[PDB]
RNA sequence: CAGAUACUAACAC
RNA sequence: AAGUGUAGUAUCUGUUCUUAUCAGUUUAAUAUCUG
């Protein structure tokens, strides 16, 4: 009793978001209403993956953890005291890296693929 | 200016450009979370104050670098290309109708004025430096902890109602300090490095510079 | 299996090898909101006996920081039964 | 960037307001919640003006207040209902000018949520125990006593849950020095839910449950429950023991009833309407609040409408039973 | 087999080199249960699975043919019974009705088990007859076991009355009451009125606070039996009774109004068992009474016990200690009735010699005589006693020893006259002394006495100190070892101002025991140590910190547990407060020996252990300790590797994190599973333990956290998620969300894995990450999944959603999607869509 | 066992691709995108 | 060996079959093995 | 799933709803302000508000399919 | 009723160098009634010894009383015996 | 489905 | 010569099944099981 993908495609507002397995849901119509919602996140796309989560990454040889900068530029990368250049890389050269926004999983292949602000600070 | 910032009922806060030459609106930019607003203030080119109808009160941001010069496209999670950033929560109790950036005195400090819908009348106020900021922070967790509110409420959970507590601190319990018994002023101002008299100051300080 | 039932005026209790333990989630670390019991877990031959294993109780059993801004203190009795 | 948060004015209107001798003294005070704030009030008789004594921050949501008095005291308790999952009790301190925290009992988790107790909140009228239930499921009661050295002790809960049912109002009946009662006005809807023709909803009769707290055997029985012919809004005590016939006055659209266990009779009053009235003539009357004033000889209840007319409400008794509702109009 | 003689043959092999010489379903089930019994753990489960269904095909009859005689063999194991248990169970709910027929044959084999005194064989059977009363009807419990209510044999009515019970552990109160109500008044045989009458003893024994809401009703099944001319029935109706009071108590003294004057009637009629009895249930009543009643029912009760007190029987003996118990430990009755009536003939009959001969009636007069003092108040007891404290016998002053450690351990020293100081002290020294064996009783008593008295112990100390320093210089192990115990209880006490120059010597003493040939005594050595850096100052105590650090290097490399746990507190005491008194080469020596105490079975030690490592960081900086440490994170040994990562977030903790993070960052570029896995459990505990200070260093982390979590390793993965958590936990209310949520695209894709650890990992973090970046978040990553096709994908992802329903009710409103309207329903917020 | 478990026994058939058979169900879902 | 390698975890990969080895050892069995044979041939 | 208001697996469309209505209507009831809100939406009687209110409790999205 | 590594077999280290026989059997022989003592005579076995008792029970007794055992400067370590283990240097 | 190996849970002794 | 047990994962090794043409049990689909 179930909709075509060609059916279910035709009864909704983003027919792009029907996939070929939505038509089998129990309420289809609720399900690719959700997944149309503004901010919403989609699931993993390995949910009907045969491997299991991040189990085909094997062959590949891969460099050792690239440490940041400030934590590189205190010179311990080397050393393996200065206990005054320890606290400024922390509490003065810490930069933040580049943070993914909301919503943007990872997976397998991911890696490899007056203008003057308001209520500012003053300068120190 | 060109932007145009529309609250939606709902989906909070969407920028619009107007393009004068092509005749046209163009989204830009939107929210990533649900805002019931109620009510919006304008603070900076970049930055709006929202209130929604759960007795919040936000801050979103445009991102530096945003540009608003703009069946292929889809843009992301199925809003606008490019996102606002929330800069700013805090549950404030009580319904906000209205946002107003004012000078409340003359020759004072610049402050967002709200109201409430049981008529209450507020400020939130920008620190003008780290020194302040630390030193308010550190009154707020310790009164947190030693002067715990009334009815058996963790504070911290409080002012994050529907969005965990962003960038304010709460006035309204820093002010608890002059209520205390003066064995646990004394214990705070001890965990502050300062004594009472001190603590007191600083407190009508702040809420002297923007409103009295 | 915790009890979890309403949790009444009687006070958790830690024997000397479970003591600083979290009842929740074992952690040393920060203890915090004070164990309530019960009054089954309280009563007879159970008076003063430790939330975690049954053992003769010394101390008083603490809920974690963590467990206390998770609310997991909130969850009716934790003897572990 | 970084923000202080002050109020200026703080919050005006009022969800509470509860009386009692907050101070101990003989003078009357008024507790009021403005949701997010707590303040104790005193009106001076000579002037007839209102001081406020006291304000604090909650810093949560009061959901309900009452005032309790245990047996032989002579100070009024403030007990709280709030967005906290703790019942807090609280004693005015005159000489310090400061709410002092009695108890603190937890139960179950913060927010304003269905199933935790919180927005009812019922005592016993000689202040033995206190009932503190949410819309749907959950009811807890706690008994109240002082020690020997004559400080306020609360029990372990007890429970008084019940699946599927909703709670309109609740209120503690005063049946002197039997055993404490709790009437509630309740709905289930199991039924509703089970139902697709939507008959059952339709269907549903709100009723009026008697919850008895035996202080003998420490356990809540669901003692009485008798269904409604219309839907109650809520509920008041009527005063018992030496001081009336006890029971409960059911305020319902477009009525009033008294109700009590055993003989006697349901009596029902229609609640009068505005001569010429320019309403829409299909919308009922609710009674939207209610105060009790007790005096040695007598009592009565204020009751007002939805359109601000308070009547003056008393019973007629025979013996023990209530045989008559009479409101007179009082003022607007 | 293991303590078997061996040849030399056999001894000779054990040895290297070096050494010198100073139907077919009935088939099918045998196949199963041999591959429940014995077989590796999956086929235990497929043969499980198996059999639980087949009951249907088989039905109850021959299942229960095979399987009673399978539980009834004689070598089966508790675990084996256990399996075959957890077998029976679920054929029992898989059977439901068809156990109807077989009930009396299933019952009669597991009845024996309902009074075995093996704990667990007898809560098995009490949960198989519970289940087996889940299959079956009242109706069927009732119509097999009615004829054995009037079974001549008192072990079937026993056992009869246990099951019954059990049946009402499960089948409400109420359903059996009317067949109780028709049985206890069952004219035709008074054992079947018995049987009825210890089946609500055993049901008030078994329910505990339970029976309160059915307890009149119990009571009014019972009470007529106290009135019979059955000597027999009189007896048990008032151990029925005391048994529904003693489950009912405090509260339900309303319930027992009809039952309080045939008492009192057979009080005053009665004798022996029968008596005791009675004396029983009055005794467990008083208790449940307001103070008006219970002076007046102690009173009553009086002038029979006073006569029991002369009676020779063991049972009334135990009974009128006990009621004495219960009558002076009730709150309302009189203190001076207690002091003017009870106590000269109850010290004039129990205490004496006689009554310590036993343990049965030593512990019920002790118990006793501590319950007297709990009211009447400590000095009126404790001057009764003191005297036998110097009475001949070794036994009986152990007996008064345990009487005054007891008394004085709850009620403190304030009620003690000074006279009453010299004789107690007196009296501990000579049996201190005078005893020919150890005994921890004498230890326990001095040391309490000592310490409840206090400053008071001022003019006894030289005396004191001069006897334990004897007993010190006694040749005896087990006698030293009792002496520096007794200098580790007494320490409290030598805090005062004077007792210091006391314990300086005592200090010289026990350093010369550091070599104490066994290493129990050395234990008690250095506990007695431990106690002194705690009472003096490092500077202040006699042997120098600087030569003891070297003296407690070897007794730090002690095997032995007691010199384990005692060496490592007094160098972690020292190492923490001391810290200045010794060189850095000394500390990073110990550090060293510290690695090897890792590998100690207790976590105690471990506990203890990885505190020290820390209190050195704190003295000798972390570089150099924390050097150590990651080089012990190679170690194949976990237990000993968790320790060090426990040891390393202690080190960052002491000093902050800005110092030991570049070194950990680094330790995780090295290529091995264990480092990389010992450096994110650290980063665990850093964040658990650090809290608000993680907001600092959340960002240096965040890349560090991304590199894990996209590792192929599962354990890699379940270790970032833990930190995760309680990075989460600790950053609440911080800003830090843009570093969360870029941690939760890593940490989501994770909610499909099937491993236990790594699933409890990633869910601990979304629980931590729903109060850190909020609910709203949560349910953004949830609602795609709550309506997806696969029933895997809506298990998971409804079971996230109800962390965060249960979790954020109220939250959740603002931030449920918009559902359209249906057709037939309403979906659509409206009062939400309002505009003001 | 590799035929049954790359799904090689089931053939989708697409017109809009001329009629063409994939006999894959992973092998449909990327034609989609493809050149036919 | 060409296939033979070292991950960044200390085990070992083989890069004809992507097959794990624990160890060195494994690595070894794996070699003397069906898949491994096949790979080869 | 002893907690009212959790779903699993075989949660439909109405019973997910229900709860969104009947835990919305009962934040409303504790949430003063967006009480106070509605009752001037609607211009209305707080104590009808929340009369009204409790009779949605009974069936918020018409009858289960 | 004891654990199974348990053993009447029990491994020495740490044993000094110079001990005699009589020694060995005083120190050990405390437990009950010994079955043989082994002592290392090479450089590579100097300073352990395997003690053999009569009985598992004894052997228990020693095990748990004579670990961290002062004769002389140094601390006995006692381990219950392992094959495995023993035979290590093979 | 069995064997070998590695690992997890401040798991326990 | 720092051992053993409990609960649970992961990875090599040696086993991984030709079918017409449909139905059913199932599953997201396949596979599995039964005609
Ligand atoms: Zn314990
Ligand atoms: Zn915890
Ligand atoms: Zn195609
Ligand atoms: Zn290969």
């Amino acid at each position: 009793n179930r909709f075509t993908v060609a059916e279910l495609k035709q009864l909704v507002a983003r027919p792009d978001v029907v996939e070929m397995h939505d038509v089998t849901a129990q309420d289809p119509k609720l399900l690719v209403h959700l997944k149309a919602t503004r901010n919403s996140v989609p699931v993993p796309r390995h949910w009907c993956f045969k491997r299991k989560y991040l189990q085909g990454k094997r062959g590949i040889e891969k460099p050792p953890f690239e440490l940041p900068d400030f934590i590189k530029r205190t010179g311990i990368q080397e050393m393996r005291i200065d206990y005054q250049k320890l606290h400024d890389a922390f509490f003065k050269w810490q930069t933040k890296p580049k943070l993914t926004i909301h919503g943007d999983l990872y997976y397998e292949g991911k890696e490899f693929e007056d203008r003057t602000p308001w209520g500012e600070l003053e300068p120190s | 200016g060109h932007r145009v910032i529309v609250s939606d009922v709902q989906e909070s806060f969407i920028w619009v450009r107007y393009k004068r030459n092509e005749n046209q609106l163009i989204i830009f930019a939107d929210d990533t979370y649900p805002r019931w607003v109620t009510t919006a203030s304008l603070l900076d080119y970049d930055t709006v104050a929202g209130a929604d109808k759960f007795g919040n009160i936000c801050v979103v941001r445009l991102p530096p670098n945003t540009n608003d010069e703009v069946l292929w496209d889809r843009g992301l999670l199925n809003g606008a290309s490019q996102k606002a950033e929330v800069i700013m929560n805090y549950h404030v109790g009580e319904t906000v109708l209205s946002l107003q950036k004012t000078t409340l005195i003359p020759g004072g400090s610049e402050s967002l004025v709200y109201t409430t819908l049981s008529g209450g009348i507020g400020i939130l106020v920008p620190f003008t430096s780290h020194e302040d900021h630390d030193f308010f922070q550190h009154v707020e967790m310790h009164l947190r902890s030693e002067h715990p509110p009334l009815c058996g409420r963790d504070h911290l959970s409080f002012r994050s109602y529907y969005f965990p507590v962003k960038n304010v601190i709460d006035g309204d319990l820093c002010e608890q300090f002059n209520s205390m018994e003066p064995n646990k002023q004394k214990n705070v101002s001890e965990e502050l490095d300062r004594t009472p008299p001190e603590v007191s100051k600083k407190l009508e300080d702040i809420r002297t510079r923007y409103a009295f | 299996i915790f009890c979890r039932k309403q949790a009444g005026v009687a006070i958790g209790r830690l024997c000397e090898k479970c003591d600083g333990k979290c009842v929740i989630c074992d952690s040393y670390v920060r203890p915090c909101t004070l164990v309530r019991i019960c009054d089954e877990c309280n009563y007879g031959s159970y008076q003063g006996r430790c939330v975690i294993c049954g053992g003769p109780g010394v101390s008083d059993a603490y809920y974690c920081k963590e467990c206390t801004i998770q609310e997991k203190d909130r969850d009716g009795c934790p003897k572990i039964v | 960037m970084f923000l202080y948060n002050l109020t200026l004015q703080r919050a005006t209107g009022i969800s509470f307001a509860i009386h009692g001798n907050f101070s101990g003294t003989k003078q009357q005070e008024i507790v009021v919640s403005r949701g997010k704030i707590l303040e104790l009030l005193r009106p001076d008789p000579n002037t007839g003006k209102v001081h406020t004594l006291l304000t604090v921050e909650v810093f949560g949501v009061i959901r309900s207040l009452m005032a309790f008095r245990l047996t032989g005291g002579t100070k009024d308790y403030i007990v709280v209902g709030s967005d906290s999952g703790r019942i807090v009790i609280l004693e005015y301190q005159p000489s310090k000018n400061m709410f002092e925290k009695i108890h603190q009992e937890t139960f179950g988790k913060s927010g304003c949520r269905r199933i935790v107790p919180g927005q009812f909140l019922a005592v016993d009228p000689k202040g033995r125990a206190v009932m503190i239930s949410a819309i749907e499921k959950q009811k807890l009661v706690y008994i109240l006593n002082r020690d020997a050295a004559a400080r306020l002790t609360i029990s372990s809960p007890l429970e008084a849950h019940k699946a599927n049912t909703l709670v309109y109002h609740v209120v503690g009946v005063d049946v002197g020095f039997e055993n404490p009662m709790f009437a509630c006005l309740e709905m289930d809807y199991e039924e509703a839910d089970n139902d697709p023709t939507g008959e059952a909803a339709a269907n549903t009769q709100q009723t009026l449950t008697f919850y008895e707290l035996d202080l003998g055997l420490n356990h809540v029985v669901r003692k009485y429950s008798e269904p409604l012919e219309e839907h109650g809004n809520f509920l008041i005590t009527v005063p018992g023991g030496s001081d009336g016939p006890s029971g409960v006055l059911i305020c319902s659209e477009n009525y009033i009833t008294y109700k009590n266990f055993g003989d006697q009779p349901d009596i029902r009053c229609p609640i009068p309407r505005r001569r010429n009235d320019l309403d829409d003539p299909e919308r009922g009357m609710i009674f939207v609040c209610s105060a009790t004033h007790k005096t040695k000889s007598m009592f009565f209840f204020l009751a007002q409408t939805e359109q601000g007319d308070i009547f003056k409400i008393t019973l007629e008794t025979d013996e023990d039973m209530v045989t008559e509702i009479r409101l007179k109009y009082f003022d607007t | 087999e293991r303590n078997r003689p061996l040849s030399d043959e056999e001894l000779d092999a054990m040895f290297p080199e070096g050494y010198k010489v100073l139907e077919q379903k009935e088939r099918k089930i045998m196949k199963l249960l041999l591959k429940i019994k014995n077989g590796t753990p999956p086929m235990r489960k497929a043969a499980l699975r198996q059999i639980t269904d087949k009951a249907r095909e088989f039905g109850a009859g021959p299942l229960f043919n095979q399987i009673l005689p399978l539980l009834m063999s004689p070598t089966l194991e508790d675990q084996e019974r256990h399996l075959l248990v957890k077998v029976i169970d679920r054929i029992l709910y898989k059977l439901d009705d068809l156990v109807r027929p077989y009930v009396h044959k299933i019952l009669v084999v597991i009845e024996p088990l309902l009074i075995d005194e093996d704990y667990y064989a007898r809560v098995e059977g009490r949960e198989i007859i519970s289940n087996l009363a889940k299959a079956a009807g009242l109706a069927t419990m009732i119509s097999t076991m009615r004829p054995d209510i009037d079974n001549m044999d008192e072990y079937v009515r026993n056992t009869t009355a246990r099951a019954f019970a059990v049946v009402a552990s499960a089948l409400g109160i109420p359903s059996l009451l009317p067949f109780l109500k028709a049985v206890c008044k069952s004219k035709k045989s008074w054992q079947a009125r018995h049987t009825g009458i210890k089946i609500v003893q055993q049901i008030a024994i078994l329910m505990g606070c339970a029976i309160l809401p059915h307890l009149r009703s119990l009571v009014e099944i019972i009470e007529h039996g106290l009135v019979d001319e059955q000597q027999k029935v009189r007896t048990i109706s008032a151990l029925a009774i005391a048994a529904l009071a003693e489950a009912a108590t405090p509260y339900g003294i309303e319930s027992f109004d009809s039952v309080l004057k045939p008492l009192w009637k057979g009080i005053r009629q009665h004798r022996g068992k029968g008596l005791a009895a009675f004396l029983k249930a009055i005794g467990y009543l008083i208790p449940l009474m307001d103070a008006e009643y219970a002076n007046y029912y102690t009173r009553e009760v009086m002038l029979i016990l006073i006569r029991e007190f002369q009676s020779p029987d063991e049972e009334m003996k135990k009974i009128v200690l006990k009621v004495v118990k219960q009558c002076c430990g009730t709150d309302g009755v009189e203190a001076n009735y207690i002091k003017t009536e009870i106590l000269p003939p109850f010290f004039k009959h129990f205490w004496q010699h006689r009554m310590a001969l036993d343990r049965r009636n030593y512990r019920q007069l002790v118990d006793t005589t501590v319950e007297l003092a709990n009211k009447v108040g400590a000095a009126e007891i404790i001057s009764r006693i003191v005297d036998d404290l110097k009475d001949e016998a070794e036994q009986y002053r152990k007996m008064v020893m345990e009487t005054i450690e007891k008394i004085m351990g709850n009620l403190g020293a304030a009620d003690i006259d000074h006279k009453l100081e010299e004789q107690l002290i007196d009296g501990i020294l000579y049996a201190f002394q005078e005893q020919t064996t150890e005994d921890s009783v004498m230890l326990n008593g001095f040391g309490t006495v000592v310490n409840a008295l206090g400053k008071r112990v001022k003019p006894y100390l030289p005396q004191i100190c001069g006897t334990v320093l004897w007993r010190l210089n006694n040749k005896s192990a087990k006698v030293r070892q009792q002496a520096a115990d007794l200098i580790s209880r007494t320490a409290v006490v030598m805090k005062t101002c004077q007792e210091e120059k006391l314990m300086g010597h005592l200090g010289v003493v026990l350093y010369e025991y550091l070599g104490e040939e066994y290493p129990e005594v050395l234990g008690s050595i250095l506990g007695a140590l431990k106690a002194i850096v705690n009472v003096i100052g490092m500077h202040k105590m006699t042997p120098p910190i600087k030569d003891l650090l070297p003296r407690l290097t070897p007794i730090l490399k002690n095997r032995h547990e007691k010199v384990q746990e005692n060496c490592i507190d007094l160098v972690g005491r020292i190492a923490d407060r001391g810290a200045e008194y010794v060189s850095a080469r000394e500390w990073m020596r110990i550090c060293f020996e510290l690695l090897e105490l890792l590998k100690a079975h207790k976590k105690a030690i471990r506990r203890a252990t990885v505190n020290t490592f820390g209190y050195i960081a704190k003295a000798i900086g972390p570089h150099d300790v924390l050097a150590t440490l990651l080089n012990n994170l190679k170690v194949q040994e976990r237990q000993n590797r968790v320790c060090t990562t426990v040891a390393i977030a202690i080190v960052a903790e002491t000093c902050s994190p800005f110092t030991v993070l570049p070194a950990l960052m680094n330790e995780y570029r090295v290529p091995e599973l264990n480092v990389q896995n010992g450096v994110l459990k650290s980063l665990s505990f850093l964040f658990e333990y650090i809290g608000e200070m993680g907001k600092d260093y959340i960002y240096a982390v965040t890349p560090l956290l991304e590199d894990a979590l996209m590792d192929r390793d599962l354990v890699h993965r379940q270790t970032a998620s833990a930190v995760v958590q309680h990075m989460s936990l600790g950053v609440y209310g911080f800003g830090c969300e843009d570093s969360l949520n870029h941690l939760l695209n890593y940490v989501w894709p994770n909610v499909f894995e099937t491993s236990p650890h790594v699933i409890q990992a990633v869910m601990g973090a979304l629980e931590g990450l729903r109060v850190a970046i909020g609910p709203c978040r949560m349910l953004q990553y949830c609602l795609q999944g709550l309506f997806h096709p696969a029933r895997k994908v809506r298990d998971v992802y409804w079971k996230i959603y109800n962390s965060i329903y249960i979790g954020s009710q109220d939250a959740l409103i603002a931030h449920y999607p918009r559902i359209y309207n249906d057709d037939k329903n309403t979906y659509i917020r409206y009062e939400l869509d309002y505009i003001l | 066992w590799l035929y049954k478990l790359h799904g090689l026994n089931i053939n989708y058939n697409c017109e809009i691709c001329g009629n063409y058979t994939y006999r894959g169900p992973k092998a449909f879902q990327r034609h989609f995108a493809e050149w036919r | 060996d060409p296939y033979f390698m070292k991950n960044h975890l200390g085990s070992y990969e083989c890069k004809l079959c992507l097959t794990l080895h624990n160890n060195e050892g494994s690595y070894l069995a794996h070699t003397q093995g069906k898949k491994h044979q096949t790979n080869l041939a | 799933s002893k907690y009212i208001g959790t779903g699993h697996a075989d949660t439909t469309k109405w019973e997910w709803l229900v709860n969104q209505h009947r835990d919305s209507y009962c934040s409303y009831m504790g949430h003063f302000d967006l009480l106070n809100y509605f009752a001037i939406a609607e211009n209305e009687s707080k104590a009808r508000v929340r009369f009204n209110l409790m009779e949605k409790m009974l069936q918020p999205c018409g009858p289960p399919a | 009723r004891l654990p199974p590594e348990v053993n009447r077999i029990l491994y020495i280290r740490n044993l000094p160098y110079k001990i005699t026989a009589e020694e060995m059997y005083d120190i050990f022989g405390k437990y009950g009634p010994i079955r043989q003592i082994r002592v290392g005579n090479t450089p590579e076995t100097r300073g352990t010894a395997y003690v053999v008792y009569e009985d598992i029970f004894d052997a228990k007794n020693a095990c748990d009383h004579l670990s961290g055992f002062n004769v002389c400067n140094r601390y006995l370590v006692v381990l219950y015996y392992n094959a495995n283990r023993a035979f290590q240097k093979m």
